[PDB]
């Protein structure tokens, strides 16, 4: 009887960059997943391709675990077929997602007296993420014709932006922390059931 | 070149509607975030809307939820504002700016601006104007500099055309700008400085030409 | 919504000098201000980014520093096309919010300006409405005071004022104040005057005329 | 302006009691938090961040609470190699600000110092400069507060303390303060003496002597 | 796991100048900030000073701002402060430090901490000490036990070393920590605690040595 390590993912003390996203593997395990849903201290809890109303009892591979830090007004662009900064070029998800998707607020952890400018996201890149995609790279990005050189200038930005987090901040702009939670189906023993 | 261009003032009775155009040209229109910025008539800039690359986030100022609507067509690289349940304050110069990213939610600045276009919100309907004259003292010269001019009052709308003795008098003439009054008729008044001792002998002539009612007024002013 | 204020809201500087404008913020914004300026009847132009970052175009007599919640604007050596009207602006959040704006002018000696009255002609007093004006001539700078007073009594809100830009010549301003009222309230009273104060005069000089 | 104040100073405790040290901020700090142990002679270690989260090393018998203003650490189960110094630092404005910081003593039972004195050799005095000792052997508690009295008059700013660590063998303390004045000074007096008020001491206990 | 090398502390004198330097190895340098921080010689902690993964952001105290100035290279994985106008109040030691996480523009924590090095700030030269004797006693009345001791004054730099014959008389024996003076030099206290019995009849002296100058002194102590 092990239970499923739920509680590093989603109690964990420090989060991780939308850019930087982390990912986690849970295998070999039993799962509860009416304690998620019957918690009542989440602002979004949405799932996509099962139903969430008590469907435990189902069988997978694997459970990927993504953890990551947005604000507000992002929430919306964690979902299939969505446009964006976040969907674009940090974070995008397949149109055919069969998971699910928690996020609540975390203005009392998350936020910083004077600024938190720890979490960035990525702001400019040369094409669109594909699904499940993650780029750290920080070469400069050229907006015009003149070659950058390695240097930041005109028409030559860091490819990175800094969101900043305060407590008297609006909802739109208070941190978020996200969980999403991806259920791989293949031809595999399937050792994650969780009763 | 990268530029815009305006279109679409003009004026609308309260309660009213309108739809304002801004096209670019010289840059791709797709990879930009847009900003539509307005300014009263002697008063500071406002932020009103924000649209990005591709229509999926838009964000209105306090003062205009609601009521306006920001679009964008790609394929016809043009910027649109529709403005619903027009105000009387919403009266000012309207400019379009182009952002340096897609989304524009946080950390931009507004590179290219447009000419700018007018929309004025008034009930009051087209009125010629009103000319009055200014005695310059009546005191028996003690003096040397006197100072005489027109009044324009209670015309709409606005501009009006004043000039000295058919444009012979430059030197020393002051117009100042029209203000809007509380019966939403404007009034501006233009004065000139001139020696005393030519009062009682050179005549002076104000022209006040008022365009969109067919006026001319021709008056004078003497002691 | 975050509040943005500059300091000073008028200066007046002369050709070569030095000049710095003040921007502060409510809330800390990181670098994300911008400066902007405007010159009358045209659009806005960009002059900084980011904090400290010269715009293409832009000469480099330009600059700007700050982080946080304190900007600054700089000009080295002034030139004659840099007189015109300062924004700064926070690009942290939605709504965006500019600064009331700053105006430099052009600076010159003090003049004292020339006061004169007009009572209403009586033209106007044959169609209900009376206004008589007072009129202010060739002083420097903007800041000037003008009361209505009707048997010394001080009156608020029946009177509006206009004043001119700068000359280009001279660099003067002219003012015109026009007090407006009912035919039936104007002949309840004898005396009236018209008083200013600017500081270019010794006292406050007030110019007055009685009803015929 | 973000100010930490850690209570108590110093506490002292034996080998199976526990131990609860309180830190406050002057503003709230969230969970914003870090409790770190340092040993003489050797680099800080870290034992707890953000408010109460282990490190992977640190033993399961340091706790931490708190939220807000208030934090307390716990030491649940003291052994012999949990005596040193530990500060409460911030990391949520800048500048960064570290606690005042608390030592944890061996407690034993209370022992009287034994007191000494100690005149100026005759070799140093053909240097110019004299130095009178006061010797306090074999104490606890750590308190000592000596003081000087040259024919019966205080004596302030002119001597320094040193104190040695706590002996390996009984836990005990040591305290020596030297009195420096000058040769010429030295021959002005008559009567040295040094009084030491303590715990373990029913009277304040003076030791003296006399130039000769 | 990292390692954290510093190098470059040393004694200057007031108003000089120093270089100090942190080597880090065994992780992504550039995606780390970095922080000095100082403990005075019997003080607490004191945070100094930070850099941002890149060198974009530097943060400074409220008592070393407009003299230090933090830096780092990426390409040969060092950080560097140097500082300036330096005090005697600079005197501590100095700790590269570093958090655990991936932190890019704000330090937070402090999980892995250097060696330190010491920076001494003075005008004093090179010293050999002096050593004087402390007399046991004149009365072997109170408990039968006496305390003599020899006195290390007068020496630069640190340290010194008492060994009370040998180090074969080790019972009692108290050697008092350093102390800086008025002067800038230091000072130093050795007292042993022998029966009374054995005062005109065992013989015990103090041998002084200091590297630094090179010296190695005996010194008697007789009542
Ligand atoms: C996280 O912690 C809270 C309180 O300690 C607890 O109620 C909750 O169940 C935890 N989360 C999980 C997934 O167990």
């Amino acid at each position: 009887t092990n239970l499923c390590p739920f509680g590093e993912v989603f109690n964990a003390t420090r989060f991780a960059s939308v850019y930087a996203w982390n990912r986690k593997r849970i295998s070999n395990c039993v799962a509860d997943y009416s304690v998620l849903y019957n918690s009542a201290s989440f602002s979004t809890f949405k799932c996509y391709g099962v139903s969430p109303t008590k469907l435990n009892d189902l069988c997978f591979t694997n459970v990927y675990a993504d953890s990551f830090v947005i604000r507000g007004d992002e929430v919306r662009q964690i979902a299939p077929g969505q446009t964006g900064k976040i969907a674009d070029y940090n974070y995008k998800l397949p149109d055919d997602f069969t998971g699910c998707v928690i996020a609540w607020n975390s203005n009392n952890l998350d936020s910083k007296v004077g600024g938190n400018y720890n979490y960035l996201y990525r702001l400019f890149r040369k094409s669109n993420l594909k699904p499940f995609e993650r780029d750290i790279s920080t070469e400069i990005y050229q907006a015009g014709s003149t070659p950058c050189n390695g240097v930041e200038g005109f028409n030559c930005y860091f490819p990175l932006q800094s969101y900043g987090f305060q407590p008297t901040n609006g909802v739109g702009y208070q941190p978020y922390r996200v969980v999403v939670l991806s259920f791989e189906l293949l031809h595999a023993p399937a050792t994650v059931c969780g009763p | 070149q990268v530029q815009l261009v305006e279109s679409g003032g003009g004026l609308v009775q309260p309660g009213g509607s309108l739809r304002l155009s801004c096209a670019a040209s010289g840059f791709t229109f797709s990879s930009y975030g847009m900003h539509w910025v307005r300014q009263a008539p002697g008063k500071g800039l406002e932020w009103v809307a924000v649209i990005s690359y591709d229509g999926s986030d838009k964000y209105y100022a306090d003062s205009v939820k609601g009521r306006f609507t920001i679009s964008r067509d790609n394929s016809k690289n043009t910027l649109y504002l529709q403005m619903n349940s027009l105000r009387a304050e919403d009266t000012a110069v309207y400019y379009c700016a182009r952002d340096r990213d897609r989304f524009g939610d946080q950390g931009g600045w507004f590179d290219p601006w447009g000419q700018g276009t007018l929309v004025t919100v008034s009930s009051a309907s087209t009125k010629g104007p009103s000319v009055f004259p200014l005695a310059p003292s009546s005191k028996s010269t003690s003096g040397g500099t006197a100072a005489l001019g027109c009044l324009v009052k209670d015309y709409f709308p606005e501009p009006v055309t004043v000039s000295w003795n058919s444009g012979a008098l430059t030197s020393g003439v002051h117009t100042f700008p029209a203000v809007l009054q509380s019966s939403g008729l404007y009034s501006l008044s233009s004065v000139v400085t001139v020696p005393s001792s030519s009062l009682g002998t050179q005549t002076y002539i104000c022209n006040v030409n008022h365009k969109p009612s067919n006026t001319k007024v021709d008056k004078r002013v003497e002691p | 919504d975050i509040q943005m204020t500059q300091s000073p809201s008028s200066l007046s500087a002369s050709v070569g000098d030095r000049v710095t404008i003040t921007c502060r913020a409510s809330q800390s914004i990181s670098s994300y201000l911008n400066w902007y300026q405007q010159k009358p009847g045209k659009a806005p132009k960009l002059l900084i980014y980011a904090a400290s970052s010269l715009q293409s175009g832009v000469p480099s007599r330009f600059s700007g520093s700050g982080s946080g919640t304190d900007f600054t604007l700089t000009i080295s050596s002034l030139q004659p096309e840099d007189f015109a009207t300062y924004y700064c602006q926070q690009s942290y959040s939605t709504p965006f919010t500019f600064g009331p704006g700053t105006k430099v002018d052009i600076k010159r000696t003090v003049a004292a300006p020339s006061v004169f009255i007009f009572p209403p002609s009586d033209e106007q007093l044959k169609s209900g409405t009376a206004s008589v004006v007072c009129l202010l001539n060739n002083f420097y700078p903007r800041e000037a005071k003008v009361q209505w007073k009707v048997d010394n009594a001080l009156q608020s809100g029946n009177s509006q004022e206009s004043v001119t830009e700068q000359d280009s010549k001279d660099s003067t301003y002219s003012l015109s104040s026009t007090l407006t009222l009912s035919k039936a309230d104007y002949e309840k009273h004898k005396v009236y005057a018209c008083e200013v104060t600017h500081q270019g005069l010794s006292s406050p000089v007030t110019k007055s005329f009685n009803r015929g």
